[PDB]
Parts: C-alpha cells; structure tokens; sequence
C-alpha cells in the first residue's frame, strides 16, 4: 500500500544515474509498474511500462533507448537506468502502480534529478 | 429376495471391460433383425431410413446361476452393468436408440449364460442409387454392421436361421419404391487395426 | 498516440461555487480516463477512475462525467484545501496525459 | 417433524431393487394408464406424422413401497423415479418424442399409503399416422397411438385403462393445434400382439380426424375453376382475331400446368392419383379442348357456328361435372 | 478465516438435507414469488404458430433448513449447489421447446439468506406456443401467453405469485420486434384444476400489434399497381386486339402468381384472410377489366361503353379501398 | 516418479471448497480477461446476429492453490477445471453458444506456483447485433459482444483486461469468414450494469463492420438501371407501334416489380424503407412514366402520322433526369 | 488366464493419475495419427464448409500401462477411455462434430504389451473451409482440417503422422457431389499462439469442380438464348412487335437466368466467371435490342445495310468473346 523511492540525485550531464523504488504491502508480479516524468511547471510524461511476471517492457518512442526499466522478484523493487543525461532531463520521477480499471492507483514520493 | 441375491452373486467379481473368453476363444455372437418400417429413401442425400429391433445373442460363463427360475427377464438398468458387444453400423450416417419413456432395451439371461440383448434403433444408412435409367431403376440398399474394436480373433458375428424378418410391407414409408426382397451376407474386411467380420443385409428396392 | 487536450490552463474563482473542467481526446478512449490532483511539493493522488467512478476517500463533491471522446470533471462547492493542480490521463492505449489545469483564488 | 418423513423414505428404498418388477413370484403386475391430451399438435402430411402433447399417467401397486406415517400420500419430487421400479412403456409407432426437462424434469410421483403409485410424464409424443390420400382433400384419417411394454411379457406386465374405456383419454377443450383437420373423437382398445420374444399387451388409442376443405377451395379449387371460365372467354371473341384467342389459349394451359404441379406440394410422392388430381385433369381437358375448338375455327376460316355452340356446351358440360364430383366425394 | 468459516456454514447447512422433501412438508404450502426480466423476444413465426422469448426467470422461497446465524452477507454460491437443494418443479405449459444457456458455465444464480430465503434465478429461452387468429391479416394483433405452473405440487403444497405486482415483469418496454409492437403486457394469478388436483398458475400475457409498412411495400402496392395497369387497356383502341389481350392476360396472371406466391409464407389455414380479401377483390376488378374488352369485342365484331368503363372501374375500385381500410383498421 | 506431482495435486485439492470464490470474506476477486478472435464468422442479416469463434481467457488469483515443487507451472487438463472454482462468465447479448468438446473438452488450466490461473476455452458465440438498416446496403454497424458475471455482484467479482484495452482483443489475420462485410477494427469498453439483483461489471467489445456493396450492385441496382434504360429506349421506336411500345412498357413494369419484390430477401421485415427501396421507387416511377408518356402519345395519334413532340422531349429529358438522380443518390450515401 | 487378464487390468488401472500426462515432468509424449477417410459428405459453399466422416486414430506410449503377463494385445471396452489419459487433439477448423453413439460410443482402446495405446474414434466433423469463388464454376477450392493440441505445448506433446503418408488413406473411393480430390497433402508444423507453441498436423485436399452440370445448365442455355436473339437480325424492319418481343423476351430470360443462378450462392462482394459470362451475354443481347431501336429510329425518325452488317458482326464478336473467355478461365 506504500511505494517508497530513493533520494534526490545530482550528477554531471552526459553521465548515467541509477534510480529505484521498492514496493511494500503487495507483490509487483500482480500489477503493472509505470514510470512517469514531471518537469517543473509542466505536465506528466509517461516513460515506460514493465510487466514483472513476464519481463515485458514497452517504452515511449521519445524515451526509447535513453531509458530502460528492470525488475527483480526477491527484492520487490523496480529500477530505472538513465543514459546520456542532459539539461532537459532535470525533473522529478514517480513510479506508478496499475490499479483498478488501469488508473495508476499508488504513486511513489518522487525522486528529483539535477544536472549541472 | 431370491432374485436379488442371484443378481448380487452374478455381478460380484464381474468385469465390464473384458469380453467373455478373453484369451481362450472368440466370442460367437448370433444376431437377429426385425424390420419395423423401412422409411423414406432419400435421393438428394443418397440415404434411407430403417427402424429395426436389433437382437444379439451370445454366451457368458460369468452369468451362470443355479435356481428354479430359468430366465431372468430384465430391463435396461442392468444393460450397462454387463459386457455388451460394440456393434456399430458401418454405413450409417446417423442413428439413435429410443429413450421414451425408458430406454428401449431388452436383457434376458438364461441359466447357462445365453445373453439376449434387443434394442430399438432408427438408422439413416447410405445407398448411392446408381441413378442411371431413372425413373425406371432398381437398387439394392445395404445395411452393414460389425464390431469396432474387437477383431475377427476376438468377436466373430453370426446370423440365425430366421435372421431378418419384415413386418407387413404395407404400412411402410416407401412411396415411390417397392420392397422386392432381402438377402443376408457375411464377409471379412481388412482395415488398419485388424480383420473384422462384417454382416451385410441387402434390401432390394425397385421404383414404382 | 492519444493526445489529451484538457482546457483551460488556469481558473481563478472563490470558495463555495460550481466549477467544471473539460478533457478532450484526439482518438477514441472509451471510459478509460483518470483524474488526479497535484498539490505543490506533493505526489499525485487518484480521484476518478473509469470515466465517472469515485475513488475511496474522495468526497462526494468530486463528480466526473464521461463519453467516447469528450470528458469533464465537475466540482461542487470547492473549498480552500482543493486549491491544487488537476491532470487528465487515459489508458485505453499506452497512457498519455494532459498539460493540466491549475486553480487560483 | 420433517425428519420423520426422512426416516420413512430411507426405510422404503433400503432393500428396494429397481431391477425387479414388484411381485416376481407372487403374481402379474397390472398398470393402470391414463392420458390427458393437453394439445393435439399439427399433423404433417409430407412426413405422414402427427404431434401430440400428453400427460401420460401410469398407476401400479408396489407392496415394498408401503409406509405408515402422518401423511397419507407422500407427494415427492422427480429424482425418486430413478430409484424405484417404473414400467418400460414405449410407443409402438412413435418416432421422436422428448421428456420435458424445464425447469425440472416434468414428472410426478405420489406414493399412496397402501403402496399404490402414480407416475405422470409430460411428453411431446410424435407418432406415425398411415394415410390413404385417395380422397384428397375430402379425406378422413385415423391417427393411432399404440403403447406397450418392451421387455415384460403378458405373463409379467399387462396394461389396462384406469377408468371406463371412453373417458380414459381426455382431450383438453382449449387445446387443439390442428389447423387442417378437426378432432371428431377418440376410440381406444386393448390388444395382445405376439412377437418373436413373446406376447405383449398393446393399448391403442385412435384419433379420428377429418380434413377441412376450406384451404383447398381458396387455394386449389377456385383458381382452377376460374381459369376454366377464363378459357371459355375465347368463344365469345371474333373469329378473325387469331393472336388474341391464341394468347387466351397458351396461358390457360400454362396456368393449369402451373397449378397442377403446385397442388402436390402437400402430398407424398405416392403411386396413385388423388381426388384433387382427378379434378385438375378434367379441368385440364376443358382448358385443352378450348384450344381444339379455335384450331377447328381457324381451319374453317377464310361468326362460326362451332364458336356459337361452344359458348353453350362448354359451360354446361363443366357445370354437370361439378355436380357429379362434388356429390360423389362428399356424403 | 471467512472462507474457512463459510465452508463449515455451507457444510452444516447441506448435511442431512433432504432434496426429496419440499420445505414445510407436513405443513402449509410454500410461497414461491416469481419475477421475469425479459431480455429479448425473438422471431414470432406464424408458420409454426409460436414465439421465442429469452428471459431471466427468477423465483424466491423461504427454506427453513437453509438459515444461518453467522455470515452477515448474502452468500452467492456457485451454480452447482442448486442440484443439492430443493428447487420447485416449475414448468411452462405452452413450452414447445426451451433450454437453459450453458456457456461458459450453466446460466443460473443461487443466493441464500441468513433467514433461509433462496434467490434462485435462471436464464431460459422458451419457444412458447401461441395459437394465432389470422383473419385480419396483416392488420391483426395476437395475444401470446407464457403459462407457468408446477407439475407435481398442488395448491396444498405450493403457492405462486408475481413478486412486485406489475413490478414483477420488467424489460418489455425495451424490446423492439421488427414486425410487431408490444402494445400491452398483463399478469394473472390463477388456479387450474386437473384430474390429479388443483395447481397454481401464473400467466404473463403480451399483446402484439402488427406493423403495416412492410406489407405496404411488399404486397399491397404490388396488388394495386396491377390494378392501375389494367386500366390502360381502356385507352387502347378496339383494333389493337393483341395489345388489350396482353394487358388483360398479363395482369390476370400477375394477380394469380402474386396470390399463389403470398400464401406460402403462412400456414394452411381454412378461413379467408383480410389480405386474401384484398387480393381476391383486386382479382375481380382485373377479371372484369378483361371481360370488359370481351364485351367490347362482341359489340363491334360480333354484331360509349369505353367511356363508361374508364369512369366506373377507376372509381368503384377506389370505393372498395375506402371500405377496406376503414373496416380492418 | 509421477507420485510427487500426484501428492502435490492431492495436497492442493484437500480441504478445497469450489463453491466459494477466492477471498469470499476478505476482498473482491479480480478476473483478467482477453479474447483471441480465431475466426469472425458470418453475419446473419435476417436474424440480426453474428457468429464468432474465440479463445476466451480468464485469469484470477487463488491463494488456496499455492504449491512448492520441481515445476513452476502445472499445465493440467480439463478434469482439474471442474474440481476448482471458475468464474461464471456468460455473454449478455449471446443467443446460442457452443463450448467445443471434440475430441476432449477444448479448455486449458495452468496453475502457477503463486496462485495465478489461466482458463482458456474455445467457444462459438452467436450474439445479438441490433441493426439499423436505414442506409442499406451502404451501412456500417458496430456488433457488440458483452460479457459479465451472472450472480457475482460488483462487490464480489470484477472483470478487467489483462493487457492494454487497445491490445486485449486480438483478431487473427487468416480468421475472417465474412463474405459480405469487412472487419474495420475492434473496440472495447468496461461498464457497470444494473438489474433486479444488483450491480454487475460488464465488459463490452464492439466489432465495427461495414457492408461491401458488390453483391447488390449486380443483384438489383444494375438490373434496375438496365430496366430503366430498356424503358428509355422505347421513345426511339415508331409512334404507331400501338403494341410494340406496349410490350416494352409492360415488360419493364413486370421486371421492375419482380425486382422490387425480390430485393427484400435475407434482410428482416423492418417497418421503415432502405436506401435501396428509395432507388427501387424512383426507378419504378421512371418506368411507369414511360407508359404514361406512351398512353399520352397513343391518345394523341390519329396523309402520314408525324413524329410526336412528346417523343422528342422524352428522348432528351428522360435520360437526363435519370442522370441527375444517380449523381444525387450516389453522392448522398457513398459520401459519408 | 481369466484371473490373469483381470488382476492385470485391475493392477494397471490402480494408482493411475488421469490428470497427469505420460512423462508429465519429462520429455514430450509422441502421438502418431492415422485417419481413414470413410467419406466426404457434403461440400457446401452457401455456408463455406464441408462435412467429413473419418476413423480418426491416435497412437502414443504410456509406460504406466505396460503388461508382460499377457503377451497378446488387449482390446478393452470403450468405457475405459474415461479412465485413461488421452491427448487433447482438437480440430481448429471445426464447427460442429460428434462421435457416433450407436449402439455404443464409437471408440476403441487397445493396450499393447509395451505400453502402446491404440485410441481411435469415428468422427463426423463439419470443418470450415473458406472458398475463393472468383473463378466459379471453373474453380479449384482447397479445404483443410487442422489437428492441434489445446493445452499441451511443444515441450509437453509432439504430433506426427503415424506411417507418414499411410496416416491418411481411403481418399480415392470418395465420390464427391460435384468435385474431384486431385491431391491431398500431409503437413506437420508448429503454431505459436500467445500461450505457448502448440503442435499441429494438417490434412488438406484440392477439390477441382466438375464442368458437366454447369455447362449444361448455365453456359449452353445462355449460349442458345443469345443465338435466339440473332433471329431478330434477319426479320424485316416493318414487323415491329415480332423483333421487339424477341429482344425483350431474350433480355428477360437473361435477367432471370442470372438471378435464378446466383441465388443459392453466398452474398460475395466480387464477380465470378459465370457472372462475367452472363454479363457479357446480356451486353450482346442489349446491343441487339439497341440495334433494332437504332434501325427503327433511322427509318421512321430520320436501312437494309445495318442489319446486313449486324448479321455478320455479332457472330464474329461473340465467337471472339467466347474464345477469350474460355482461354482466360481454363
Ligand atoms: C460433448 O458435450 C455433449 C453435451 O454434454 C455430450 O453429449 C452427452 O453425452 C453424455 C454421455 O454420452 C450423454 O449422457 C447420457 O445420455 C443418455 C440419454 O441420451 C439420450 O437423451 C439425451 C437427452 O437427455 C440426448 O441428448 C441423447 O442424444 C444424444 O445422442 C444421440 C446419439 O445418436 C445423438 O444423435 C444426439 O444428438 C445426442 O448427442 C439421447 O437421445 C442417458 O441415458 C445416459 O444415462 C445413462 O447412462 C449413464 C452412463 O452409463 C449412466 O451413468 C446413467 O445412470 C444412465 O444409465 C441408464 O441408461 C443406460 C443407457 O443409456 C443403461 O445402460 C443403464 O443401465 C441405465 O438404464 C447419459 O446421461 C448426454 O445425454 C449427451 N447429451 C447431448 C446433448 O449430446 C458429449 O458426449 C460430449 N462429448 C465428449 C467427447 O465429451
Ligand atoms: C390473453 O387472453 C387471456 C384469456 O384468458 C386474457 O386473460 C384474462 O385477462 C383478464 C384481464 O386482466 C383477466 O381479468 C380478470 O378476470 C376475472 C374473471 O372472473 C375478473 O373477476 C377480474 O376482475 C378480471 O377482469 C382474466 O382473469 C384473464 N383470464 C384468464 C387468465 O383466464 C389475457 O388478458 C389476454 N392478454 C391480452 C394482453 O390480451
Ligand atoms: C491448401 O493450402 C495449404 C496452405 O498453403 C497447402 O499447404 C501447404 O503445402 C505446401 C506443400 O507441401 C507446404 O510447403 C512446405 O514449405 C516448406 C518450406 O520450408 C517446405 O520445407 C515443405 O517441404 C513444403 O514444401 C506449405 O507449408 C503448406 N502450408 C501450410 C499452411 O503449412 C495445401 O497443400 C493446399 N492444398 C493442396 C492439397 O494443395
Ligand atoms: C500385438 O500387437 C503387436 C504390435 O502391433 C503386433 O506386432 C506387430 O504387428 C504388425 C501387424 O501389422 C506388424 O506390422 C508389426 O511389425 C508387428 N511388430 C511389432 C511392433 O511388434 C502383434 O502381431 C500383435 N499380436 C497379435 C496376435 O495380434
Ligand atoms: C432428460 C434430461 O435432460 N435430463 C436431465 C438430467 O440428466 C439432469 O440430471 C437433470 C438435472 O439437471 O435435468 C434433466
Ligand atoms: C441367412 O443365413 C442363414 C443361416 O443359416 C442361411 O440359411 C440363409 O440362407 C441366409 N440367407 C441368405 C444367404 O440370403
Ligand atoms: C443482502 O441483499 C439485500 C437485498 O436483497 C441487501 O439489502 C443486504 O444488504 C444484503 N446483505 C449483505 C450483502 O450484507
């Protein structure tokens, strides 16, 4: 029932950042996991999809290649891999649980990334 | 009282799955037919309807009882608790037994082992009338039956001396045809699963 | 994709009256939209699922309405704690969202 | 309370053998039969069948089903009928009947105190009806219903009517799905048919039908009558009007041949000729002899006296034929 | 723990249960209220004289052996427990053919109540027989009924009623028959007496007015265009014998082939129909039109009339339409 | 060797009550559904129905079917399916559907080792497709396939699509038995329906069809056009053929009325009139107009009869007024 | 021997888990298939299907059913097939099927003493066969019968044609209402649905329609009807009603012979070969009627040369038409 994320990050542009969120109160094999990007003073942008029971991933075509999503069964945890960080990637990220009638029920606190 | 302990003694230790004399000798089954009404001979589908009282007679050494009563005249509730030959009709397009108000089946067991199984059947066969000389034509529509799984070395069929009989040939459903005559015949077919004894009844029909 | 075009950008009215939003879909999404609130320095929380289904814990003043293409969210007697940012999503296809609407006094 | 009837019903079937009829060494088993026809269904001429809904009631005495308790008759549901002995009654001329299973299997079973049993079954009986369509359509057919035992001989099971043998087959007044025929009445009888496996008691129940002529007057008789009159319009025309009387000639023959083929779309392809066919053929001859009249006039042309005589003889020869045909077949 | 407690609750209810005995066996009749949600009335065929009806047949009774004091909710048990409970032997008397749907499982509902009430529902499609009077065809209305009885339980063993009065049957104001229109529906509770006793009966009666637009497009306007067609032969002069004879004979043959072609979609009834009255009425005017020329051909080739026939026949036929559509409407 | 799996199944079905849904007293059983349309069958216009053969899959979580063994997935047969709880899914607009069982019940049951099940079945559903034939034969319908949970209320069993709703109904490429329509695309929705018993979750799948006007052009349209044109050529004949122009007119009337009668087969007896009926009526009026013109000319006939001015005006206006109507009728509908 | 063949069958059927396949947790079980085509019942295009009656047989090895005490083969009753594991073979193109149940269910179980199971059924199936009627009636339709397993994947079962070509026999003695089985092929291939990769054999035929009934019913009456239209070319122009009656009756016979023929065919949206032939014949007949209309207009309105040429031109083009038509469609 609770989605706990990692801390805020601050790395140089052109680097790679590891970002994570661990789910509690349920198992991730039942419900889909959604990643979303919130730029400041902007709207939500959907990153991608992962089905942890099947291993299938589907990504936004503007985010294909530069972001991939992994999972593991024992830790009940979903991950991001961001590559070639730029100035436009400074945003805050949430991982979303698929809920009733595909509605993004639960949201993680939010993990802020910042480039310099 | 006395009959129910006879039936309890007969069906205790009985296998429905094994034919009598399973590894000794083939089971000789005497068949008999009583045609009630040869129905309409269809020409758009090349088939004919027939309603018979199909009778089969064989021996079972497991169904042997010593009592003052000689014949056990029984209903169809004890049909599915003994062994029955898997007689199917080789050229029937579709067929069905009759179930109103009870299954129309007979079962009489003599004290030596004679099992009389008589059931009522309606059979849609298939005679491809060679339709040359139409409508001045004559045809012989056959009725073939044999066992399904049991080959010649396990079931051998046989016709009695009064095998095939008709009812009246006047109330029958033939409109454009007339029942000329009948003949019984036996032969051995060779299939992919063994050799089977096939019993054929040819019904000779001429157009009116 | 499916493009969500919710209008307007911001609304500035007082406390205790009726205000409605409007979400428009570029393609067919059949009763699969969702409505979320976005407080400052706060994660989104779900309000409406389906087309008009109230989530658990949502007050009865939050009423949505849906169709094949046109969607709307009606607010009845808005209070001061409802002053947040509202977003429209969809999930009939791979999910997209809309820019959002803000609320002001 | 109700647990009393549970102990009684379990005591009845503990020791009951449904494979054996009641009283094997004691005596014969007598079955009282009753039929309540709810709706006499439609009669098929092409298939020579007839459909009938019945309330098939049977009644016999089983001494093993004897009880003493608070109730007199235990009216019970329909799944005890597969635990007790019931007669194996089958219809001798039946073709395809069904046991209603909606919303439950439509059966009945009341065990009276003495042992008497009552067993009613709702069945859509469809039996054979042999027809002689030599008086079609002023024909009256008797469609029978023969039912008897299958594996039980006359020394074991004999059937009998439960009332007097007039009011033992009751037809419902508001049920008659017969459109072409009308139920005049029923007559019932009891025979004993010998077969190769022994004697068998057979109870027949004939239904007396008479065909209503009103369909075939509108459909077959009057269009054949009016085209004979239409064929006689050609005698009143001009002698020299050669193509006009030829148009009258070829179309009256064609519409008679069209009506002749269309008349036998209610008939089995029988060998004989029906009384309907003996009316079309005479009407065919009167239509055809109107063409032989004009062929004689066109042979003699260059008002014909053959045309003046054909306006008188041809109506009164058809008029006398309708007096003979409609009085011989309807008496 | 709830599906571990509901297990002993259901196992305790159905142990010692006698399906062979109705509730209150040595007592009053059990009340079975009934309510029908009509899904769709299917084809109403005059050839077989019946109609098909798909319904959600529900029934309700109170069995005291199925009362439980624990679970506070209404357990909706799987549909296979209905074969281990007593359900009434409710049948339809005019049911020519019927069947309960069985995809993906058998389409029935079972729902018990803490006081022992049993909400048993079914989804049935019944080809119920409806005897029809086709004298005012095709301007008739037919009263088709569904007659619901209990086969072996008499009024001292069962009692039937419409649950909700006219709120019992729902869904008949939504169905759209292509040829008929449900003018009204009625609910009747009766007691019918047979030879074996008195049984309760509930009758749901519908009234179905037949539409007329299809028959106008199909039969009536083809019947009237031939009548317009034969009037052209009066304008044709007396010397054109073949043209007037063609105009008469083709109209007569078209009338009789329309009459024979129409009476093949209906059963073989003995009486005369209203559409047969129109086609026989049109045939007489067409036959008199051809006989008018035969009267003309006798005056001038065998020994003012053409003006009188051009007035009477296009007016007397029009008067025949006025009495026809004011009597059968 | 096989005893280890047998005692696994025996430990699974021991103390198991199939009369109770999973989590009867604790939660809502969520059923994940997808449909593989193996073959979209023919659409019956007369009965207002359509046939469809599909691989109905249902997936749900059962916590009483947890096992620890050497195999993660138990691919079992149809005998295990009747011994466990399965949802009571039925089709709301279905008429008569067959669950195929030749040569053995065509079903599937794969219990994973956490409690997830998969229940596939082969079915041939005859469903109600209500039709609005006011634009026949240039019409497009949306035949629905609604299904839900007989007896299981929204508080008990809810239904969902296991994939994305745009990707949860899949139609095979070779699977098209439509000989009159063509399947333009699928469309799903999920709603809540109310009845006399309670609220139920209903899943609607719409199949967007569109009629192909290739049969009717040759069946009625083009014969009716040729019937009009054959009545159009009677104005070029001699003015005095009192009978020849007559036969043209009466045979065009006979062919027009038999085309009008025969152009109503296989579509049901609706009260309104189709677009084909309006084409029938206009071509019928233009056929009868030729006989009205010929009756006028024969009424106006009498050293030599001359060419009628009614004939010369009907040689130009009558083909042109047909050409105006065909450009109006075939735009009105074929446009959109 | 009796107690023997008994205890032995009672031993084999005890401890038998029907829910588990042979080698459940091991290699796939190999199932060989034999079909004896007893007939091809009804080839219908109205509903796009064919009816096929066959002796469908399956052969696989169950090591649990291994008896050495009895050396001979053991044909058991057909009611033990409800106690033994049998494969889920299902027909994909199947619409309605049944195993014949007179006088018992038509079914065979034979246990060979190494574990081999001779399971065989008599099945009448109505398999769907979508037809290409673009060249009707000169066409060559192809009908199949896909035989796939339902829930066992490729690592749980594998299918093969027992005896290779010998698997399917009795195809030459099947006389078809109007078709000829030119060839039949046996294809084994895997199918990959979303739930895994199932195995699939396949039985196909190549029916080639017979051209007797259609050439004596549809082609020759249309040819003779177009022959009758050329009688109007020889008649003098003054006899208006004779040529007009010939032309209109020929038009009406064509417009009824196309409707009388395509009525039994399904409502296909394309044009067939017989439809193209009849719509060329109607163009020829309509050109004859318009030729008489042109002759009558050019005589009375504004004449022995137009009908002179037509008498030669129309047989040349129609014989030119018939030749191209038959070339392309044969
Ligand atoms: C795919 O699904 C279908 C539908 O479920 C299955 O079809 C069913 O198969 C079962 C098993 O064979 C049938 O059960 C048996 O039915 C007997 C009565 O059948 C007759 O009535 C029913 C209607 O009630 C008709 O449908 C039948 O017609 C069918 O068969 C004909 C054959 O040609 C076809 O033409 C039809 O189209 C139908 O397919 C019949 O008219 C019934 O008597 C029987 O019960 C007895 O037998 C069992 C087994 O031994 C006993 O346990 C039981 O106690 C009964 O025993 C009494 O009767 C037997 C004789 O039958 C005696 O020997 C005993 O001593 C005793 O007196 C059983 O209920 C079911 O009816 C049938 N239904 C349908 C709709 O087809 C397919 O099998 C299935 N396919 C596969 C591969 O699984
Ligand atoms: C179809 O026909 C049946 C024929 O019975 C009609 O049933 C009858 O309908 C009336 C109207 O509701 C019922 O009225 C009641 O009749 C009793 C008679 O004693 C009277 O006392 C009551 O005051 C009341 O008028 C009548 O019982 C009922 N008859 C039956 C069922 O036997 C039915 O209404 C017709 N349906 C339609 C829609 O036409
Ligand atoms: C009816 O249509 C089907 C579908 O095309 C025909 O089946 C096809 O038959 C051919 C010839 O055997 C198969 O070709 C195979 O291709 C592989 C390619 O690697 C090759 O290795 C094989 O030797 C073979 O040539 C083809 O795969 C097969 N199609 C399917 C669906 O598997 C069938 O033959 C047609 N009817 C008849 C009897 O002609
Ligand atoms: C018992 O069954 C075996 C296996 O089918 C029979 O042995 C085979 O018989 C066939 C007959 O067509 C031969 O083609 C095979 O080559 C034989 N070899 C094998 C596989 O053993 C055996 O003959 C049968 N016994 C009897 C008495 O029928
Ligand atoms: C004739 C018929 O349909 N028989 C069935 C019977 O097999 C079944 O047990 C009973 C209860 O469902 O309903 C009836
Ligand atoms: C039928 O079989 C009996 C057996 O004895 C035989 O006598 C009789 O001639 C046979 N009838 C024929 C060959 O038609
Ligand atoms: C049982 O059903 C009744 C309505 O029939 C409802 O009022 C009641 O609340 C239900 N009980 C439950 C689900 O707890």
């Amino acid at each position: 029932v609770q989605l706990q994320q990692s801390g805020a990050e601050l790395v140089k542009p052109g680097a790679s950042v590891k970002l994570s969120c661990t789910a509690s109160g349920f198992n991730i094999k039942d419900t889909y996991m959604y990643w979303v990007k919130q730029r400041p003073e902007q709207g939500l942008e959907w990153i991608g999809r992962i089905d942890p029971a099947n291993g299938d991933t589907k990504y936004d075509p503007k985010f294909q290649g530069k972001a991939t999503i992994t999972t593991d069964t024992f830790s009940n945890t979903a991950y991001l891999q961001l590559s070639s960080l730029t100035s436009e990637d400074t945003a805050v990220y949430y991982c979303a649980r698929k809920g009733l009638r595909w509605a993004m029920d639960y949201w993680g606190q939010g993990t802020s990334v910042t480039v310099s | 009282g006395d009959v129910t302990v006879i039936l309890n003694n007969l069906l205790e230790g009985y296998d429905n799955k094994l034919r009598p004399d399973i590894g000794v000798k083939p089971t000789l089954i005497h068949t008999d037919m009583y045609v009630n009404s040869i129905g309409p001979v269809n020409a758009i589908n090349m088939e004919y309807t027939i309603d018979i009282f199909f009778a089969q007679t064989w021996y079972d050494r497991r169904l042997k009882f010593n009592s003052t009563i000689k014949v056990l005249r029984l209903n169809s509730n004890m049909v599915g608790k003994i062994w029955i030959p898997d007689t199917f009709f080789r050229n029937s397009k579709k067929a069905d037994a009759h179930w109103i108000t009870t299954p129309n089946r007979m079962l009489r067991i003599w004290n030596d082992g004679r099992v009389l199984y008589t059931l009522r059947l309606t059979i849609d066969a298939e005679c491809q009338l060679q339709l040359h000389n139409f409508p001045m034509d004559e045809h012989s529509c056959p009725l073939e039956f044999s066992s399904y799984g049991y080959p010649r070395e396990e079931i051998v069929y046989q016709w009695k001396r009064s095998s095939v009989e008709v009812g009246d040939t006047r109330s029958w459903r033939l409109y454009q045809f007339s029942f000329v005559g009948l003949r019984n015949t036996t032969e051995v077919v060779k299939t992919t699963s063994g050799d089977y004894v096939v019993m054929s009844v040819y019904f000779d029909l001429s157009r009116r | 994709n499916i493009v969500m075009t919710q209008s307007p950008k911001s609304m500035s009215m007082s406390v205790g009256e009726r205000v409605t939003l409007s979400c428009k879909a570029s393609e067919y999404v059949g009763t699969y939209v969702s409505w979320y609130q976005q407080k400052p320095e706060q994660s989104p929380k779900l309000l409406i699922y389906g087309a008009s289904n109230r989530y658990t814990g949502v007050p009865d003043r939050f009423t949505g309405s849906g169709s094949a293409t046109d969607f709307t969210l009606t607010i009845g007697s808005v209070q001061a704690e409802d002053l947040a940012d509202y977003h429209c999503g969809q999930s009939y296809s791979y999910p997209t969202f809309g820019a959002g609407t803000k609320l002001e006094l | 309370n109700i647990t009393i009837f549970t102990r009684i019903l379990d005591r009845l079937l503990d020791g009951y053998d449904n494979r054996l009829r009641p009283g094997l060494g004691d005596s014969i088993t007598e079955v009282f039969t009753n039929i309540y026809v709810t709706s006499f269904g439609p009669v098929s001429d092409t298939d020579m069948e007839y459909t009938i809904d019945v309330f098939f009631r049977q009644k016999w005495k089983d001494e093993r089903l004897k009880f003493k308790g608070p109730m007199n008759i235990l009216r019970l549901n329909n799944l005890m009928a597969s635990k007790i002995w019931t007669p194996d009654t089958f219809f001798h001329n039946g073709k395809k009947s069904v046991a209603h299973n909606m919303t439950m299997p439509n059966k009945l079973l009341r065990i009276q105190d003495d042992g008497t049993l009552l067993y009613t079954m709702r069945l859509t009986v469809q039996a054979e009806c042999p027809m002689h369509l030599e008086d079609f359509p002023m024909d009256a057919h008797s469609c029978p219903l023969k039912f008897g035992s299958y594996a039980y001989t006359t020394s074991e099971v004999t059937y009998i009517w439960t009332y007097n043998a007039s009011d033992s087959v009751q037809v419902a007044p508001d049920g008659s799905r017969l459109n072409q025929y009308d139920l005049l009445g029923q007559s019932i009888g009891k025979e004993t048919i010998k077969s190769s496996t022994g004697e068998y008691t057979v109870m027949t129940a004939h239904f007396h039908l008479k065909r209503k002529i009103g369909y075939f007057v509108i459909q077959t008789y009057l269009p054949c009558i009016m085209t004979v009159i239409l064929s006689q319009v050609s005698f009143w025309l001009n002698r020299e009007s050669v193509p006009a009387r030829t148009v009258f000639g070829v179309t009256t023959v064609l519409t008679m041949t069209t009506l002749s083929i269309s008349a036998r779309n209610s008939l089995p392809k029988v060998a004989y000729a029906t009384a309907m066919d003996w009316f079309i053929a005479v009407c065919y001859a009167f239509v055809f002899s109107a063409l032989i009249e004009f062929a004689t006039v066109n042979y003699f042309t260059k008002v014909s006296k053959i045309d003046r005589m054909s306006r008188i003889v041809f109506p009164v020869l058809f008029g006398t034929f309708n007096l003979v045909y409609w009085a011989t077949y309807l008496n | 723990g709830n599906m571990s407690f509901v297990k002993e609750t259901v196992d305790k209810l159905l142990k010692g249960y006698d399906i062979r005995l109705r509730p209150d066996f040595g007592g009053p009749p059990v009340c079975v209220g009934m309510n029908i949600d009509i899904a769709s009335i299917d084809m109403v065929s005059e050839v077989n004289m019946d109609y098909t009806l798909t319904m959600y047949f529900q029934q309700y009774w109170r069995d005291k052996r199925l009362a439980y004091s624990g679970i506070p909710l209404n357990l909706t048990l799987d549909n296979r427990v209905a074969d281990q409970l007593w359900v009434p032997d409710t049948y339809f008397l005019n049911d020519k053919k019927s069947f309960v749907h069985g995809v993906t499982v058998k389409n029935r509902m079972i729902r018990l109540h803490p006081d022992g009430t049993v909400l048993y529902g079914l989804r049935i499609t019944t080809t119920a027989a409806c005897m029809m009077d086709l004298r005012r065809y095709p301007l008739d209305e037919q009263n088709c009924t569904l007659e619901i009885e209990s086969y072996g339980y008499t009024t001292d063993d069962i009692e039937f009623y419409w649950r909700g009065g006219d709120k019992a049957v729902t869904g008949v104001e939504r169905i759209e028959l292509p040829q008929f229109s449900i003018v009204e529906h009625r609910l009747v509770s009766r007691n019918v007496v047979f030879a074996t006793g008195a049984y309760p009966r509930l009758s749901l009666s519908f009234r179905l007015k037949r539409n007329i637009g299809y028959f106008i497009l199909q039969t009536y306007m083809p019947s009237i265009l031939i009548t317009i067609l034969s009037w052209v032969s009066f304008w044709i002069n007396y010397d054109a014998s073949a043209a007037r004879v063609a105009l008469g004979i083709t109209t007569v043959l078209t009338m009789t082939t329309i009459n024979t072609h129409l009476r093949e979609t209906l059963p073989k009834i003995p009486y005369v129909k209203a559409i047969d009255m129109y086609l026989m009425g049109c045939f007489v005017f067409v036959f008199l039109a051809l006989l008018e020329y035969a009267f003309v051909n006798y005056i001038f080739f065998g020994r003012a009339i053409d003006r009188w026939s051009r007035i009477v026949f296009p007016f007397t036929f029009s008067l025949f339409n006025l009495v026809y559509w004011l009597y059968y409407v």
